[PDB]
C-alpha cells in the first residue's frame, strides 16, 4: 500500500456502485450534469480512491453498495473451483481491491475466502513456475493458465520463475 | 537503481556460490611451502589465516578456504578431498532416512548442492566413488527434497513457518515466492483484524 | 562415575582479521534480507578500509620489487582475495544506498523528529549522509519545478502524511524473512537469558506475535520464516542470522 | 471523472515498467509525455480556478457550510489524486534514469530527446553526485564495479571492436580485431562493459 | 614549473589508476606519451600532477562525454579549457580573457 505502488495507483481508480444520502448541490462535473446538482438516493459508480473518503465523511454522504466482484455468485464460484477461475477476467487487480474493501469494512468472511483462494492458486502457480521447458536439441497448459492471473500473481510468477531459471542455468552451466 | 530489481531481496546463485566459497575444506597440497631450516612470499591474507598455506607439506592433508583450493586446482598443484557426506554409503543412508520420515528433511550440510556442483565441475577426478553414480544420487536427493517441499507448501499458514534442516540453495530459490505469498496472507489477516 | 571435565577445563584455562571479515559478511547477509536499513558498523568499515589500503600498498610494493623466485601464486592469491573483499563491500554499500533512497523521506522525518531515539549519523556514514542530502535536495528541486510549482501550497508538501493515502514510505516491519537461530554468539548457553529450555532438551527462545497473540518457540539450530518485526530485537542481539 | 488523464499516464508508466522489466535490453526512456503533463496541468489549473471561484462566491454569497465544504473538499481530493498520478510517473522515470546512470557510468553517457529539461539536468547532476561519492571516501573500492562475484581471476576474451592499442595498468593491450587474449579479469572489466571484449 | 621529459612507461601505472580506475577513461599509447610530455613540461619530477590529471578527467567528463581521451584533440581541448578556466580564476597560463576567442562571424 505504498504511495508509489503503480498497482495500488491503478487499483485506486476503479469505479464502484454507491448510492447517495444527501441532495448535494453543484456536483456532477462529469457525472452527466456539470451545473445541475446530484440528487439524494442516486446510485452512481465512483472511483474507489474518492468513494473511500466519500463513504466515511459526513451520516456519510455516500453509501457504498456491494460490487459485482464480491457478489455471492463470485463467492460461490471461488468456493467451488479456485484453480479454474479466470480471475483476470473478473478484474486485473482483484486481490488489491479485495484487500481494500475488507480493510474498509472489516468483512472477515470475504478475507477468509480470499485467503483460501490465494493459497489454492499459489500452489498451482508455484507448480507452473518451477516447471522449466528444456529443449532436446511454452506448454499449452502453462499459457492457458497464465491468462487467468492478475498482475500481482503475474508478478509473483515472474519473480519465482526467474529465480528457478537462474538456479537451473547456474546449476547446469 | 543502485541495486537491480532481480537482486532486491534474494541472492543470485553466483552470490550463494561465492558465500559457500569461503567454507574451509581439507585438501592435499601437491607443493610443499614449508620453508626448511636450511626468497619466497607468504600469502599473509586478511580474509583468512595464512598459517596453513605458508606451512603446506606435499601429500599432507591440511585445511584451507575453499576458493583458494579451487584456485590451486586450476593447476595440478593441489587436490580436493571430498567431505565425509560425499560418500556413496552416507548418501544411501540419507536416502533411506528421507524415505523413512516423510515430514522432516535430512540433516545434510547447508551447502551440499553448491559444493557438489563445484566439485563435479572443477574436481571431477578427486573422488574414490564413481562420479556418474554420485551425480545420480545427488539428483535423487534433490528430487526427493523438492517433493517434500511441495507437500510442505500445502500448509502455508499466515503466522509463521518452520523449514527445519533445509539446505541453502533451496531456501534461496524459494525465497521470492514464499516470502511474497506469506506477506499477502499476513496482510489479508491484518486487514480483517482492523477492529 | 565422577566427571573430570571441570579440572580438564581448569588446566586448559591458562580483534582478528578473520573475525572482522565474518562480521562483515554477517552484516551483509542481514542487510540484503532485512526490510529496514540496519545500523552502520562504522568501526568495522573503518578497519576494513585501513586493511584494504595497506594491503593494496603491500601488493603494489611486491609488484614493484618483482618488476626489477617466480612463485607468483601468492601474489595471485592476494589479488583475488582483495577482489573478493572489494566486491563484498561494494555490494554492501550499494544495497545500503538502495535502502536509503527507498526510505529517504522516512530517514528525513526521523532526522526532523526530535522524539526519535536515533540519529542519521548513528545509522549512516558520512558518505551516506552526503548522498541522502544531495539526492533529497535534487529530487525535491525536480518535483518542485516540474509538478509542485503549478500546485497550491496546501498540497505542495513533499512529505504529506495527512492526505487520502500517506505519501511518506515506511519500512514494512511485518515483512516475512528467513532466519536461522544461531543462539547466543558466545558458546555458553545458560549465561544468556530468554533461552527457556524446551522439551526434548533443546534450548529455545519464545517470542509472541501480538497480531495473532500467539507464542512461538524458536529452537537453536533451526531455520524459520518469521515476521521481521518480531525477530528485529533478537537480530540486533546477533542471536539469529538472516538467511 | 477528473482522474482520466492521470489514469492514462500511470497506465503508460506501468507499460514502460514492463517494457524495461523484460531482460536487460537497456532501452532509452520513452519520450516525455509532455502532452499528458500539460493536459493534466491545465485541468489542475482550471480546478484551482474553480476552488477560488467557489471561495469568493461563498464569501459574497450566502452558501451554507454543507455545499461549500463538500465541493471544495472533493476538488481538493481530485488534485490529490492527479498529483499522485503525476508523482508516480515522475518517480518511475527518475528511478529508471537512476538505473541507466548507475549501470552506464562506466559504460556510456547518452537519445536524450526523450527526457524533459528537468530530467536531463537531473541526470547530468546525478552523474556528478555518483562520481563525488565514488571519489569521496570509498575511493579504494570501485562503487560502479560489477555486482557479480569475481568467481575467476584469469579469463580469455575476444576483441569485438578494434581499438588499436590501449595502455593497461602495467603493459599494453593490442586490441586487434578477431584476436584472443587470456589475461586477468580485473583490468578488463571496463572494456568488456563498454563492449570491446566478449568472451565471458 | 621545472621543464623535464618523463617517459610513458613509468607514468602508465599512475595514469591508469587515475583515469581508468577512478572514472573509466581509456588511454592510448599516443595519448599517454603526449600527456607525459605535457606533465613533464608543466611539472618536474612528475609527482604532483595528480590534481592536473584529475582536473583533466573531470573537465573531459563534464564537456566531452565519451571515452578514449588519448586522441591528441580531446587531450589538447581539455588542456586549453583548463588554461582558460585558470586564466579567468585570476601552471601553463595565467593571462586574461580575450573577446577574440568569443567574437566570431558566421
Amino acid at each position: 500500500m505504498g504511495y508509489y505502488d503503480i498497482d495500488d495507483v491503478l487499483a485506486d481508480g476503479t469505479e464502484f456502485p454507491c448510492k447517495f444520502q444527501y441532495d448535494i448541490p453543484g456536483l456532477g462535473y462529469l457525472e452527466n450534469n456539470p451545473g445541475r446538482p446530484i440528487t439524494k438516493n442516486t446510485k452512481l459508480s465512483l472511483p474507489l480512491w474518492l468513494a473511500r473518503i466519500l463513504a466515511i465523511v459526513g451520516v456519510p454522504f455516500v453509501e457504498l453498495l456491494p460490487p459485482d466482484m464480491f457478489s455471492t455468485k463470485v463467492m460461490n464460484a471461488i468456493k467451488t473451483d479456485p484453480v479454474a477461475l479466470d480471475l483476470h477476467s473478473i478484474n486485473s487487480h482483484f486481490f488489491s481491491l479485495a484487500i481494500k474493501w475488507i480493510m474498509l469494512f472489516s468483512e472477515k468472511e470475504l478475507a477468509n475466502v480470499v485467503s483460501e483462494l490465494l493459497l489454492q492458486r499459489a500452489q498451482e502457480l508455484n507448480h507452473h513456475a518451477s516447471s522449466l521447458s528444456i529443449d532436446l536439441n511454452t506448454n499449452i497448459a502453462t499459457s492457458t493458465f497464465l491468462l487467468k492471473l492478475e498482475e500481482m500473481e503475474k508478478e509473483i510468477y515472474k519473480k519465482s520463475h526467474e529465480s528457478y531459471k537462474d538456479t537451473k542455468r547456474w546449476m547446469f552451466k | 537503481m543502485s541495486l537491480p530489481a532481480h537482486l532486491q531481496q534474494t541472492f543470485s546463485p553466483e552470490e550463494i556460490q561465492f558465500i559457500v566459497e569461503n567454507e574451509p575444506i581439507k585438501i592435499f597440497p601437491r607443493i610443499t611451502t614449508r620453508q626448511k631450516i636450511r626468497n619466497h612470499t607468504r600469502w599473509q591474507l586478511i580474509t583468512t589465516d595464512d598459517k596453513a598455506l605458508n606451512n603446506m607439506v606435499a601429500m599432507r592433508s591440511t585445511e584451507v578456504v575453499l576458493w583458494i583450493a579451487l584456485l590451486l586446482k586450476q593447476q595440478s598443484k593441489c587436490s580436493i578431498v571430498a567431505p565425509q557426506w560425499l560418500t556413496t554409503k552416507e548418501l544411501d543412508r540419507k536416502i533411506q532416512y528421507e524415505k523413512t520420515h516423510p515430514d522432516r528433511f535430512s540433516e545434510l550440510p547447508w551447502n551440499w548442492l553448491v559444493l557438489a556442483r563445484i566439485l563435479f565441475n572443477k574436481a571431477k577426478d578427486d573422488f574414490h566413488d564413481p562420479i556418474h553414480e554420485l551425480r545420480g544420487k545427488i539428483q535423487d536427493l534433490r528430487e526427493i527434497r523438492q517433493i517434500k517441499v511441495l507437500k510442505g507448501l500445502k500448509y502455508l499458514n499466515e503466522s509463521h513457518l518452520q523449514l527445519d534442516n533445509l539446505s541453502l540453495l533451496e531456501i534461496n530459490e524459494l525465497r521470492p515466492f514464499i516470502t511474497e505469498i506469506m506477506d499477502k496472507l499476513r496482510e489479508i489477516h491484518t486487514a480483517s483484524l482492523t477492529a | 562415575d565422577i566427571n573430570i571435565d571441570d579440572i580438564l577445563a581448569e588446566l586448559d584455562k591458562e580483534v582478528s582479521p578473520q573475525q572482522d571479515f565474518s562480521d562483515l559478511m554477517k552484516s551483509w547477509k542481514n542487510e540484503r534480507c532485512s526490510p529496514e536499513l540496519l545500523p552502520y558498523p562504522h568501526q568495522l568499515m573503518k578497519r576494513l578500509l585501513n586493511r584494504i589500503s595497506m594491503q593494496s600498498q603491500l601488493i603494489e610494493n611486491i609488484s614493484m620489487g618483482f618488476l626489477d623466485n617466480e612463485s607468483k601464486l601468492p601474489l595471485l592469491c592476494m589479488e583475488t582475495e582483495l577482489e573478493r573483499l572489494k566486491f563484498v563491500i561494494r555490494s554492501y554499500i550499494r544495497c545500503r544506498l538502495s535502502k536509503i533512497d527507498k526510505f529517504s523521506l522516512y530517514l528525513r522525518q526521523l532526522n526532523e523528529d526530535e522524539n526519535s531515539l536515533i540519529s542519521l549519523t548513528d545509522l549512516l556514514s558520512k558518505d551516506e549522509i552526503k548522498y541522502h542530502d544531495t539526492h533529497s535536495l535534487i529530487w525535491l528541486k525536480l518535483v518542485n519545478d516540474s509538478i509542485l510549482k503549478y500546485m497550491p501550497e496546501e498540497l505542495q508538501a513533499i512529505n504529506d502524511t495527512e492526505g487520502s493515502v500517506n505519501m511518506i514510505d515506511e519500512p514494512d516491519w511485518n515483512k516475512f524473512v528467513f532466519i536461522h537461530v544461531n543462539g547466543p554468539p558466545d558458546g555458553k548457553w545458560n549465561e544468556d537469558p530468554l533461552l527457556q529450555e524446551n522439551e526434548f532438551g533443546k534450548p529455545c527462545y519464545t517470542v509472541t506475535i501480538p497480531d495473532l497473540k500467539e507464542e512461538v518457540e524458536l529452537t537453536i539450530g533451526s531455520i524459520y520464516v518469521m515476521r521481521y518485526e518480531v525477530i528485529r530485537d533478537l537480530l540486533r542481539d546477533d542471536k539469529v542470522a538472516l538467511i | 471523472m477528473y482522474g482520466d488523464l492521470g489514469n492514462k499516464l500511470v497506465l503508460e508508466a506501468k507499460r514502460t515498467k514492463q517494457l524495461y522489466a523484460r531482460s536487460n535490453q537497456d532501452v532509452n526512456l520513452p519520450m516525455y509525455h509532455e502532452d499528458i503533463i500539460r493536459n493534466i496541468l491545465k485541468e489542475v489549473s482550471n480546478l484551482r480556478k474553480n476552488t477560488e471561484y467557489l471561495k469568493e462566491q461563498q464569501q459574497l454569497g450566502m452558501l451554507d457550510d454543507k455545499v461549500a465544504k463538500c465541493q471544495y473538499f472533493v476538488t481538493l481530493l481530485c488534485m490529490e489524486r492527479n498529483k499522485r498520478c503525476l508523482l508516480a510517473y515522475q518517480r518511475l522515470r527518475t528511478d529508471i534514469l537512476d538505473s541507466m546512470a548507475w549501470n552506464n557510468n562506466g559504460l556510456d553517457l547518452m537519445d536524450t530527446n526523450n527526457l524533459s529539461h528537468q530530467e536531463q539536468e537531473y541526470l547530468k547532476e546525478y552523474c556528478d553526485l555518483i562520481t563525488d561519492l565514488k571519489s569521496g571516501d570509498l575511493v579504494d573500492i570501485d562503487l560502479s564495479g560489477s555486482l557479480v562475484p569475481p568467481s575467476d581471476v584469469f579469463i580469455d576474451v575476444r576483441v569485438l571492436k578494434d581499438a588499436g592499442e590501449i595502455q593497461t595498468e602495467y603493459g599494453v593491450f593490442n586490441l586487434i580485431k578477431d584476436s584472443q587474449f587470456f589475461v586477468r579479469q580485473s583490468d578488463v572489466e571496463r572494456l568488456i562493459q563498454q563492449g570491446y571484449l566478449q568472451k565471458i | 614549473v621545472l621543464p623535464v621529459k618523463i617517459q610513458p612507461p613509468l607514468l602508465r601505472p599512475l595514469a591508469y589508476r587515475v583515469l581508468s580506475r577512478k572514472y573509466g577513461l581509456s588511454i592510448k599509447s599516443d595519448g599517454l606519451s603526449a600527456l607525459a610530455e605535457f606533465v613533464g613540461t608543466n611539472i618536474g619530477a612528475n609527482w604532483r600532477q595528480g590534481p592536473a590529471t584529475i582536473k583533466f578527467l573531470e573537465q573531459f567528463a563534464a564537456v566531452w562525454k565519451q571515452q578514449e581521451r588519448g586522441l591528441f584533440i580531446d587531450q589538447s581541448g581539455v588542456k586549453e579549457v583548463i588554461q582558460e578556466m585558470k586564466e579567468r580564476e585570476k601552471p601553463e597560463s595565467s593571462k586574461a580573457l580575450d573577446w577574440r576567442d568569443y567574437f566570431k562571424v558566421i
